[PDB]
């Protein structure tokens, strides 16, 4: 791939994101939708090997169904109003085919079932750019249409996704896929605080593309794909072991590392709305995600896995990769708890 | 008498297709 | 990094340096078939750069001062411990063929960022595309078990399916019974527990699986035992060949560079050969690999990067 | 508070700049020094606690258990320095930061005055124990025994910020000085029965209760001797400290909602006591012998009357201290034989008289031979349960009884009889292991001349 | 929540009603505590790269405490003016509904009942 | 010399070194005077002076 | 077949036999004996004497003395005017308004 | 100095007490004002505690 | 499902069992086809006759639970004159929970089932008398 097509490619993706956050046209949300997508797809297919056009192939199907149901709610908002601003739906048929597409943009549950496949099938950077860059677009006109969401479905897709991530996570040993559970289960709790105070939805999806992008960037700089290649890493590089120990934690919501901000000011805005019951049962749940958090954590840093003897082949030669601001976002994504009143600056 | 450290067949178990 | 996207963007394109004397040629034989002066004197006919021949300590000479480390540091393995006793029960053969396999990977890694960044050919002695006969002559022997040859296979697989194979691949016909003469005539002590089988499956390996395989992707030149010292004939043959096979031809500026930025990355060249397959022979446990690992870090210029090393004279290590 | 919290944080950089020789003499030098400048907060007064700032404050039952924190800490560091004689420098760094932050966690957790400050602190003391049981454990299910410790923790805890954060949104502040003048009766509901248990649970499983306990003969067990200390110790006394914390909001609830913890703990006591009768590991017997006796302090905290409280609080110093030496005698016999059984090494008083002794001590402490704190603690709070209901007596001297039982069994066992034949590294006792024997026993028996100290804030 | 606020001037870090507002002290505690943070990220960026921690380059980390300490003092700013914009509107919401907010009729204990429940 | 190939990092980069220096004290000084003036023109709204 | 290749269990070292007056606290000498008369220095001399002593002499710890001073001077004032010396009731009845039934 | 890493911790503690006692001075918003200590100000001094 | 749902809870407890324990099995049978449904669409079957075998099969376990429990917390609440009280509602949860045992034919399941369903059941019923809300409307 050209260095400069690649560029073009990237600015295009960005390019449409920004068209989404920006316009005040519904057709202009679904022009930046198309653009993006139609961008990030050589992304995917930057290594030219049957899982990555196999991926390709699901991303797009289901991308395209649900930019046309997008479509759909625009023409029907459109016939039911007579107007295109992004504002407030006049239509609750509208209004559930746009949070469905929306849901299927954002992957998660029931239409999860192309996120960990999809994520397995690609390099480890279009995963991270997949993971963290196409959800912004989605989550922000889920911002702007609030008043029109029906709160059954959103708070159902919520707890689905939350549920249905852990279990999932569960079983898993790729880090890839381990990844993409543990984006659905965040997802379910970003939309599920999302009717009650949009600003701690904010707040979540920030800390979780920190924290996400600090582990993708750790494990491209390792180059590991799997659980026990990753379990190699402390006869190679012990300091990166302690940094994907302390974001493996921070990851899973425990004190006081950042992670536990986004889901410590959920459940304080959610039992300012006399609701109890779900913000329990979604700690309950993230417990599962910090299990499979903790069994990385076994397997990599708290043991000492057997190694083999081409190890000290790699001893003698030093790393040259561009880990990218992995300190900075190694550093946000741990101690960041006490700086917790920042959160008013993006109301 | 020193420290218990994982043998083959633990990292065996763990680095299957499915856990 | 010295060459990456922002070199090539701004003109660093490898065709402009690439002439027509920059060939990849890669010399092979049996064990005393005198290849070694052969490589000598073609590399300095047409002037191209010389890499003798990978052995255990090859990567001890390309990093910090050069000199040999400790056989514990390096490869764990003995060669000569090898031919004393070749059905060892510690598996000592793979573990030495595996380390062997890995530094001809990184002496092809060099050779070929040599060769894309100055433009000038590179000689060869027995590359990576050349190493299997002699694990095919192991197991033939009964040396080493199924399992090594599956593991060799499998990192085979996900190794050379990325390099580029050499322009000329040179041949020298030598019998086992002259290799044989040849070993005792040299006077290692060693070398005369080499038995006539392993020669002579080294030699049934060549011939049957190496050229038939090799003459598809590329060009092969054989020759005698006593043809071979004409250098002269060699140099000619090799200026004389018509090169219309291979991929070599369909190489354009991207695939260069991308091949190019892979090389460079060392750490990226050796990724796959500590895949986690636990093999008796190869696997090493916790306590021995955390001591020897931390007996290595106290080696004078090992604990730090390159340019760090205050006990080595190094300054202005503050601003750098 | 923060005239502790800048020393201890100042510790980190001495052990990260100190030599490869001076990390635990450094340490323990400077950490003794903290341990004797804690003694400015028993500045207490007979109406007003000792208030120092908006986030920090001191009074009466958060005193003793600082105390005992910042004193155990340099035990600790005496304690794992030769079990990590052979270990990389860096990695003996580490281990003496994680002692260093779980004393940061814990006095910065007793002095809270924000009820949400003192939950999060709470739980970020889960971290250094889990990292400290899971890596420097010698054994092959530590991994198992920090999983069961901190999904049991977790599981309780969750419901605790759930509830914390209500009682904040509906009383408008979780000031513990503002909840004492503040505070509301809690009426008969299904809705406060739920509050009462997300409110207690998480201490209840932390102390722990009869029924929770599955964790603590695994994290106990598996950790290494710095990790039992501190968690036999400190770590079971922040649920004893919550319970009494919380229990103000609980009114008048309590009375017929403690019911089943005060069978549950009534009953455990005896079971786990029965248990210790029939141990064949020592470290495991000690851990039961900590659930009988945090058992006792549940139901102390329960019946909440003055002579309670007071025996409650002397109980978990008592037992704290007692706890932290009996973990360090066994060590001290799991490093001469290497092994954990009970009837392996015996007859140790013909070849170590002099930690027969400390033994003997030790198990006389634990018996609560009188006029020791523990006797102190454990009379008082069978006087309040005797006025609780008069059938607690009985329930009370069978513990005695089995406590006694199970103590001097451990004492004859391991001291006394015909020693091992086949056993013949049997080294004389250290100065350091003496020392430590010593720096565990001496306060011990000096609290006894002045225990007005160790008495909670309603003395 | 506070969109119709930040609605008709957008896209404005800091409003011109900001300067109104006493700006940070340089010796803020969550501005030494930012710095320290970017200070932590100095020496684990030597620290993954292989070089000495403490000594290897006094203007990279140099460089890390001052980008950190600018970008938080900025932060800080935007902070404090939210939370004044909060404070004000919620003061000017009460003062301008007095119906909605009465003034609550306090009685002393003497007059008060409260249940008593014995301990025993 | 001590190695056998010169390393990358043998010898400080100065241009970067002086890019590095000048953009922290420009950073410095232009912070400093963005204080100096906030805090004057909060004392000449406030009328504090 | 042989397993993988890891080294044997070290033997445990006896810090006896090297040195004969060792403590136990390090392997070198000096430091072992540093280390001994820090431990003795200011774990005993220090902290459990001066502790000792601070706590002995605490300056009227939790105001009972002064209690039992003022319900002297209480007792004498309340015995010498024909008082009872406590009433049932804590707060006088006449500022309490009881509900009316 | 040789023996600085000795003097790490005894100034740390002395810091510690210099915060403490500015922000006791900071919290002196009821001093000389409650109920039961209230009186009148001896002469050569201006305040009851600092 | 709105409906079913306030067709139960509109009928007084204790009252009419036989329309509680219609109302609940409709419940039931409703829950038990989307089970096997969603069951049918991703766990395709060998033959149409085998993906109807488990629909009915699904189908029928699901509405033997709603009537067992209806009918056992209303036959309950008949028998002890008090009708607001989740201690009924916990015996037909424990008896829905053997109901499901019987139907696998495996006793520890069905065991499991009774504590969990019998608790799950006693919380819905106090969150009915107190007025929980689950899906809490936006209010601050
Ligand atoms: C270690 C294992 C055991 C852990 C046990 C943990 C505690 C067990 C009970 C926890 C209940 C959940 C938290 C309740 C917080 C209540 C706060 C409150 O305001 O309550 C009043 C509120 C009342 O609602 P409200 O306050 O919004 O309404 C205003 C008040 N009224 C009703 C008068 C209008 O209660 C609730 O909202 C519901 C409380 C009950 C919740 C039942 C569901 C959870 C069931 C138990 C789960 C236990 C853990 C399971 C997993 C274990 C590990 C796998
Ligand atoms: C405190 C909470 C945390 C607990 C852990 C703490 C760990 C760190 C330890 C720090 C240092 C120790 C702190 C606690 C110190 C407690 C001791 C103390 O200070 O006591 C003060 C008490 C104070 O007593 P007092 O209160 O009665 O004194 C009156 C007060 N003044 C002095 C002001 C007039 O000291 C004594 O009681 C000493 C009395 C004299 C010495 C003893 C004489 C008799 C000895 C026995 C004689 C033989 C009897 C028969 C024997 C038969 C055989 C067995
Ligand atoms: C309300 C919020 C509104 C929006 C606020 C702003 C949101 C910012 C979101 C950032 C999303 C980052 C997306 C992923 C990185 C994008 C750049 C990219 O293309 O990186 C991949 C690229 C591939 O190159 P290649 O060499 O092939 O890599 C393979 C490894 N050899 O290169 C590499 O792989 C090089 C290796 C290093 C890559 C590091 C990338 C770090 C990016 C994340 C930084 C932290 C997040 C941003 C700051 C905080 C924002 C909240
Ligand atoms: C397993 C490990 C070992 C043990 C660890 C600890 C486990 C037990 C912890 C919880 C114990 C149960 C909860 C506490 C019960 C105390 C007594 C009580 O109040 O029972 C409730 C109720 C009493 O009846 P009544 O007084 O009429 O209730 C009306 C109240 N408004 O009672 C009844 O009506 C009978 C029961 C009805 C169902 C109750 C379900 C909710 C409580 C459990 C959850
Ligand atoms: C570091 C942050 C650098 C920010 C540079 C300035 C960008 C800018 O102008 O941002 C404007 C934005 C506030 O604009 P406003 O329209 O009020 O917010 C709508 C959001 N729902 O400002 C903000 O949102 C400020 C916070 C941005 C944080 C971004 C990284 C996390
Ligand atoms: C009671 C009636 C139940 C009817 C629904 C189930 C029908 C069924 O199982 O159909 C089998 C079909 C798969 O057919 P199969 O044989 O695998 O295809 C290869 C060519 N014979 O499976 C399918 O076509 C799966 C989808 C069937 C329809 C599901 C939705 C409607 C039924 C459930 C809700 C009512
Ligand atoms: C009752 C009963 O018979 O349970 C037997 C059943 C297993 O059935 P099986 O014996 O195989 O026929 O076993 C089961 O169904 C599992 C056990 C039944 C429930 C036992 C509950 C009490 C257990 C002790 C709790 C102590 C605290
Ligand atoms: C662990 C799991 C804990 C679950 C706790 C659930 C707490 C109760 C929430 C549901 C409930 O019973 O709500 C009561 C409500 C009837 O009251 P109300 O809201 O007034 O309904 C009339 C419509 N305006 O009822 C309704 O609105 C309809 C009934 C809802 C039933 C939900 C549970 C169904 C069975 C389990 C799935
Ligand atoms: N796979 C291998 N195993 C053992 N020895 C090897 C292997 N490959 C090359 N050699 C050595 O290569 C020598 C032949 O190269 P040369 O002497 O340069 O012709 C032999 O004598 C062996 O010592």
């Amino acid at each position: 791939m050209n260095p400069i097509i690649l560029i073009i490619i990237l600015m295009t993706v960005m390019l449409g994101t920004i068209i989404v956050m920006i316009s005040t046209h519904w057709l202009l949300i679904w022009i930046g939708f198309e653009m993006n997508m139609l961008a990030i797809i050589p992304i995917m297919m930057k290594k030219h090997n049957p899982r990555a056009t196999e991926a390709s192939t699901k991303y797009f199907l289901t991308q395209s169904t649900a930019s046309m149901l997008l479509m759909m709610a625009i023409i029907i908002n459109l016939m039911f109003s007579g107007q295109w601003t992004v504002m407030k739906l006049f239509n609750p048929m509208a209004s559930m085919l746009m949070t469905m597409a929306l849901a299927m943009k954002l992957g998660m549950a029931p239409f999860h079932f192309w996120v960990p496949e999809v994520t397995q099938g690609i390099p480890l950077s279009s995963g991270l750019i997949l993971l963290t860059w196409q959800k912004l677009a989605p989550m922000s006109v889920l911002y702007q249409i609030l008043p029109s969401i029906n709160l059954d479905l959103i708070l159902t897709l919520s707890i689905l996704s939350i549920t249905i991530g852990g279990w999932g996570g569960l079983n898993q040993t790729q880090l890839r896929k381990i990844m993409a559970y543990s984006s659905i289960a965040h997802m379910g709790w970003m939309t599920a605080v999302l009717l009650y105070n949009p600003t701690m939805t904010l707040l979540n999806l920030i800390i979780y593309i920190i924290m996400t992008s600090t582990m993708f960037t750790l494990f491209m700089a390792n180059s590991t794909t799997t659980t026990l290649s990753l379990s190699h890493t402390w006869n190679k590089a012990p300091i990166m072991t302690i940094l994907v120990l302390i974001t493996l934690l921070s990851m899973g919501g425990l004190p006081p590392l950042s992670g536990f901000m986004p889901k410590w000011m959920i459940i304080q805005e959610m039992t300012k709305n006399d609701s109890i019951i779900l913000p329990t049962l979604m700690a309950i749940t993230a417990l599962l995600n910090l299990y499979f958090y903790m069994r990385l954590t076994y397997s990599t840093a708290l043991t000492m896995f057997p190694s083999t003897n081409n190890m000290k082949m790699k001893w003698q030669f030093p790393t040259t990769k561009r880990m990218t601001l992995l300190p900075t976002m190694t550093v946000l994504s741990t101690m960041l708890l006490p700086l917790t009143p920042i959160l008013s600056i993006l109301e | 008498a020193r420290q218990w450290q994982p043998d083959v067949e633990w990292a065996e178990q763990y680095g299957g297709a499915v856990m | 990094l010295q060459y990456g996207p922002l070199a090539y963007i701004l003109g660093e394109k490898t065709t402009k340096k690439m002439t027509e004397n920059s060939k990849l040629i890669t010399v092979d034989g049996n064990i005393c078939s005198g290849k070694s002066k052969l490589a000598k004197e073609v590399a300095e006919k047409l002037g191209l750069k010389h890499f003798p021949e990978a052995g255990i300590h090859y990567a001890d000479s390309t990093t910090g001062d050069g000199k040999p480390l400790p056989v514990r540091f390096s490869g764990n393995c003995s060669l000569e411990k090898f031919y004393d006793d070749p059905k060892s029960n510690d598996g000592n053969s793979y573990r030495l063929q595996a380390w062997l396999y890995a530094s001809r990977l990184l002496q092809y890694a060099d050779a070929l960022e040599h060769l894309l960044s100055t433009g000038q050919g590179v000689v060869l002695e027995r590359s990576i595309y050349s190493d299997f006969v002699f694990l095919e002559a192991m197991y033939r022997q009964g040396f080493i078990r199924k399992q090594c040859v599956d593991h060799y296979n499998q990192v085979k697989k996900v190794t050379v399916c990325e390099y580029l194979p050499p322009h000329v691949v040179i041949y020298v016909d030598v019998p086992v019974s002259e290799v044989q003469s040849r070993i005792q005539k040299k006077g290692n002590p060693h070398e005369m527990k080499i038995t006539s089988a392993y020669l002579q499956d080294i030699e049934n390996v060549y011939k049957g699986t190496f050229l038939p395989e090799m003459s598809e992707k590329c060009e092969v030149l054989q020759y005698s035992a006593w043809e071979a010292e004409d250098a002269e004939k060699v140099v000619e043959d090799i200026q004389y060949l018509k090169y219309d096979k291979g991929p070599w031809l369909d190489q354009d500026d991207r695939k260069l560079h991308n091949l190019r930025m892979l090389v460079q990355d060392k750490l990226e060249v050796l990724n796959y050969t500590s895949i986690p397959v636990f093999l008796p022979e190869v696997t090493i446990g916790a306590h021995q690999s955390d001591r020897v690992f931390q007996e290595f870090t106290e080696l004078p210029g090992r604990k730090y990067r390159a340019g760090y090393n205050e006990d080595v004279g190094d300054k202005w290590i503050w601003l750098k | 508070m923060l005239k502790y919290i800048i020393p201890t944080m100042m510790l980190m950089p001495l052990t990260w700049l100190s030599k490869n020789s001076m990390i635990w003499i450094n340490t323990t030098l400077h950490s003794l020094l903290i341990s004797l400048t804690s003694l400015l907060l028993l500045n207490q007064f007979g109406d007003n606690s000792l208030n120092f700032s908006l986030t920090f404050f001191s009074d009466s039952l958060s005193t003793p258990l600082l105390i005992l924190t910042m004193w155990l800490l340099p035990l600790m560091l005496m304690a794992s320095q030769h079990h990590l004689s052979k270990e990389n420098l860096a990695r003996k760094k580490l281990f003496i930061s994680m002692l260093i932050l779980l004393q940061l966690f814990l006095i910065m957790t007793f002095t809270a005055t924000e009820l949400i400050f003192f939950y999060i602190m709470f739980e970020a003391t889960l971290v250094p124990t889990l990292i400290i049981i899971t890596r420097w454990g010698n054994q092959t299910e530590r991994l198992n025994a920090g999983l069961y410790f901190l999904f049991y923790t977790l599981a309780g805890s969750l419901p605790l910020l759930v509830a914390l954060i209500y009682i904040q949104n509906t009383m408008g502040s979780l000031n513990f000085l503002i909840l004492q003048y503040w505070v509301q009766p809690m009426p008969n509901s299904w809705s406060n029965t739920f509050m009462w248990l997300a409110c207690m649970m998480a201490f209840m499983v932390k102390m722990p209760l009869y029924g929770l306990h599955l964790w603590l003969p695994k994290a106990h067990v598996e950790a290494p001797i710095a990790g039992s200390m501190v968690l036999a110790a400190i770590l079971l006394k922040l649920g004893g400290y919550g319970m009494m914390r919380i229990t103000l909001l609980l009114n008048p609830i309590t009375d017929f909602m403690a019911y089943p913890f005060i069978m549950l703990s009534l009953w455990g006591m005896i079971m786990t006591s029965s248990i210790c009768l029939r141990q064949t590991d020592l470290k495991s017997l000690i851990a039961y012998s900590s659930v009988s006796h945090m058992a006792l302090v549940i139901v102390a905290i329960l019946i909440q009357t003055p002579w309670s409280y007071m025996g409650a609080t002397a109980l978990m110093i008592a037992h704290g201290l007692t706890s932290s030496m009996l973990f360090c005698l066994a060590n001290s016999n799991y490093e001469r034989v290497h092994s954990r059984t009970m009837i392996l090494a015996r007859g140790l008083q013909t070849l170590l008289p002099l930690m027969a002794a400390w033994w003997l001590l030790a198990s006389l402490t634990n018996l609560a031979l009188p006029p020791s704190i523990n006797l102190i603690g454990e009379l008082f709070v069978v006087m309040s349960t005797f006025s609780w209901s008069n059938i607690t007596i009985i329930l009370m001297g069978l513990n005695m009884v089995i406590t006694a039982l199970y103590s001097l069994y451990m004492l004859i066992t391991t001291q006394r009889g015909k020693h091992t034949h086949h056993i013949n590294n049997i080294l004389p006792s250290f100065t350091r292991e003496n020392a430590l024997m010593s720096l565990h026993m001496l306060p011990l028996l000096l609290l006894s001349l002045n225990p007005k100290i160790i008495l909670g804030p309603l003395y | 929540m506070m969109t119709g606020r930040q609605a008709r001037a957008p896209l404005q870090f800091l409003p011109d009603e900001a300067r109104s507002l006493p700006p940070p002290k340089l010796t803020d505690p969550r501005l030494a505590y930012i710095g320290f943070l970017g200070y932590c990220s100095g020496l684990i960026d030597n620290a993954i790269r292989r070089r000495p921690v403490l000594s290897a380059g006094l203007h990279r980390q140099f460089l890390y405490i001052t980008s950190f300490v600018f970008v938080g003092y900025y932060l800080l700013k935007r902070q404090d003016y939210m939370y004044a914009v909060r404070d004000h509107d919620m003061f000017s919401y009460i003062k301008s509904h007095p119906e909605d907010f009465p003034e609550k009729d306090k009685k002393t204990y003497r007059e008060v009942f409260e249940e008593f429940h014995p301990v025993r | 010399k001590f190695y056998i190939q010169e390393p990358p990092h043998g010898s400080p980069n100065w241009l970067k070194v002086g890019l590095t220096l000048g953009t922290s004290a420009f950073l410095w000084i232009y912070l400093i005077k963005q204080h100096n003036e906030d805090v004057l023109e909060y004392k000449r709204r406030n009328g504090l002076e | 077949t042989l397993r993988w290749q890891e080294d044997p269990e070290p033997e445990d070292e006896n810090l006896y036999e090297k040195n004969p007056d060792s403590h136990g606290y390090d392997k070198d000498p000096a430091v072992d004996v540093w280390n001994m008369r820090v431990v003795f220095f200011f774990g005993f001399s220090i902290v459990l004497v001066l502790g000792s002593t601070f706590v002995a002499y605490l300056p009227d710890y939790r105001m009972q003395e002064w209690a039992r001073r003022e319900a002297e001077r209480l007792v004498k004032y309340r015995e010498a005017h024909g008082l009872p010396l406590m009433e049932s009731n804590c707060f006088d009845p006449s500022k309490i308004q009881l509900p009316e039934d | 100095r040789d023996h600085w890493i000795h003097v790490l911790v005894p100034v740390g503690f002395v810091f510690g007490y210099y915060l403490d006692r500015k922000n006791d001075e900071k919290l002196a918003a009821f001093r000389n004002k409650s109920l039961l200590y209230k009186r009148e100000l001896k002469p050569q001094e201006e305040v009851t505690w600092k | 499902a709105k409906t079913l749902l306030h067709q139960y809870w509109d009928i007084p407890e204790g009252t009419e069992c036989h329309r509680k324990t219609y109302a609940a099995t409709s419940i039931g049978g409703a829950s038990g086809l989307v089970v096997s449904a969603y069951s049918v669409a991703l766990k395709t079957p060998t033959s149409f006759l085998e993906g109807v075998a488990r629909t009915g099969r699904y189908t029928f376990t699901a509405a033997a639970i709603g009537a067992i429990f209806g009918l056992t917390s209303c036959i309950s609440a008949q028998v002890r004159e008090k009708p607001d009280d989740p201690l009924n509602y916990l015996i037909g949860g424990c008896a829905g929970g053997l109901t499901l045992g019987a139907r696998t034919r495996s006793y520890g399941i069905g065991a499991a089932a009774c504590a969990y369903m019998g608790l799950t059941a006693a919380l819905v019923k106090m969150g009915q008398l107190e007025g929980w809300k689950v899906f809490a409307e936006p209010k601050v």
